[PDB]
């Protein structure tokens, strides 16, 4: 045949692939973190969204430590050779590097660590997404007036906030970054490659959001997220027949 | 809006 | 006029911007910290590269962390108002969040909060790239077979590697990096946006590069470097005349 | 090869 060649992900296995949700709403009283209205929001609006993309969607909710532990370990034991990519999307209370079970905190190293390269080997080669609607710490933007791979390689992180910073969730409309990630993913999956969708995310969040509060110290406070791509190809969520 |  | 679109930032102001190199080859005996052989074929390569992409290139060797501070202060109180971006690149040592001047270290977070929305008046709303060649850490990739904007918006941090790992420099080639951010760079500014251009820069460095050690523990090792995007639009080096 |  022709000329050939791989600048992107094969996104035409049987399936495209898993889309865990974990949705942490209600917390333990004893960790005394705060109920997270709004999530739900979120975690309806991602399910619809994956599903469009043609995502096997599993949403969990309130899920402790140990349980969001065996359930990505568990995951990544399931043979995923017909599927494109994996995503998870965990809503949550963070910090950096953290995010939270209902009962306490677990390490993102260890969730992703089940998915290397050498430990999924039915994922090797496979965009490996994650994204991550928890804070990364408590600073608030004040914004300005206008033959081997490496095991790491083919991960993905779509954190909704800046290293350092809070992430911004309404109550009634759900979080700034899920909202406008899901938009994007509506209006771009079939036109734009998945670094494009996520900077028109982070544009839309940066320009349309802003905190309203009663509190002088959280109020009039902006967003930006942040990508971190160690994926090896453009990845398209389309494929050609 | 809260933080999360 | 006809229909218009701003999904890429404007890059034809009169001067691309500057490009500030520091190359830190030799660093004070009392650190102990080893010579960097290899860094001035990644200088010599940055140079020409972004002189062939029209910035305005400045390189400084062995800089002190006191000169570091200084030079990035006085750059950022320049008038870019006339420059489209600005790229700073960082060859030194490192660890996590940290490049080392040649008698001690500098946080990254000081070098780039001069530049922040809010403190680089003539810079907020343009692309501020950082390209960082140092270590993350101590970790080794084994590798497997196969009105307002947020004051941290518009930053993009290419770093030559994962969170936590070490970053591989050869003394004859130069960096694994720096070495495929050039070629990707010479090949593709004219014809990629720059998120693509670095996907392709991760690919050839996980596939085309393993290290050799008579040591064990450093033999055989491999790297993918990690793209850091809060930039709010795409990036092309080129324009439409 | 060496590292940084
Ligand atoms: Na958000
Ligand atoms: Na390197």
């Amino acid at each position: 045949s022709g000329i050939s060649l791989d600048n992107s992900y094969k996104m035409d296995y049987p399936e495209m692939g898993l889309c865990i949700i974990i949705n942490n709403k209600n917390f333990h009283k004893s960790t005394g973190m705060t109920s997270r209205s709004g999530t739900d929001v979120d975690a309806a609006n991602l399910r619809e969204t994956f599903r469009n993309l043609k995502y096997e969607v599993r949403n969990k909710n309130d899920l402790t430590r140990e349980e969001i532990v065996e359930l990505m370990r568990d995951v990544s034991k399931e043979d995923h050779s017909k599927r494109s990519s994996f995503v998870c999307v965990l809503l949550s209370h963070g910090e950096e590097g953290i995010i939270f079970g209902t009962n306490g905190p677990v390490d993102l190293k260890k969730i992703t660590n089940f998915f290397r390269g050498d430990r999924c080997r039915s994922l090797t080669g496979k965009p490996k997404l994650f994204i991550i609607q928890a804070c990364r710490g408590t600073e608030l933007d004040c914004g300005i007036e206008t033959h081997k791979i490496p095991v790491e390689a083919d991960f993905l992180y779509a954190y909704s906030t800046a290293p350092g910073y809070y992430s911004w969730r309404n109550s009634k409309d759900g979080s700034w970054f899920i909202q406008s990630l899901c938009a994007m993913l509506k209006q771009y999956a079939d036109k734009l490659e998945f670094m494009h969708i996520l900077t028109r995310v982070n544009r839309k969040v940066a320009t349309e959001f802003e905190s309203f509060s009663f509190d002088a110290t959280f109020h009039a406070k902006k967003q930006i997220p942040c990508i971190i791509s160690m994926l090896t190809k453009e990845l398209y969520f389309y494929h050609l027949h | 809006d809260e933080v999360d």
